[PDB]
């Protein structure tokens, strides 16, 4: 109806109306938030020893922390 | 004896159609192959872009590790 007439305003129009929706349904931009979080720009700063804390682990090998494992697996 | 020149034997014919083989496929075909390609490199591009992010944060541990 109208497809013959602009179409290059129509064109516009649906990919604009899919790049504004598109972002919502995603199981990806969990994702995109995990993997923009986790670089080290900064140093990570250590901490004072015993404010009697049964967790954040002392050797950098001790996986107690929290890790990154869904890196390596894509 | 004559010697002018008429037609000798008659000519053949001589086309005058509009011949436009219309060379090329329905654009369905050409808006599916646009984004069929279009999408494959998007798929190559993430996979690319992922694993120089793996190596930026190596890039990363080695500034970390690299400064007292």
């Amino acid at each position: 109806n109208v497809w013959a007439k602009e179409p290059v305003l129509v064109a516009s129009f649906a990919i604009a109306g899919l790049a504004v929706i598109l972002p919502t349904l995603s199981p990806y931009t969990k994702y995109s938030l995990m993997i923009n979080r986790a670089t080290p720009y900064n140093y990570p700063v250590p901490l004072r020893d015993d404010g009697n804390m049964p967790d954040v682990p002392s050797h950098p090998q001790d996986p107690q922390g929290p890790s990154l494992e869904w890196l390596k697996r894509l | 004896v004559k010697q002018d020149m008429p037609p000798v034997g008659g000519y053949g014919p001589i086309d005058y159609k509009r011949n436009l083989p219309r060379r090329g496929l329905s654009g369905y075909s050409m808006f599916a192959v646009g984004i069929g390609a279009l999408l494959f490199g998007y798929w190559s591009m993430m996979r690319w872009n992922r694993e120089r992010r793996r190596l930026q944060i190596e890039d990363f541990e080695a500034r970390i590790a690299l400064m007292p």
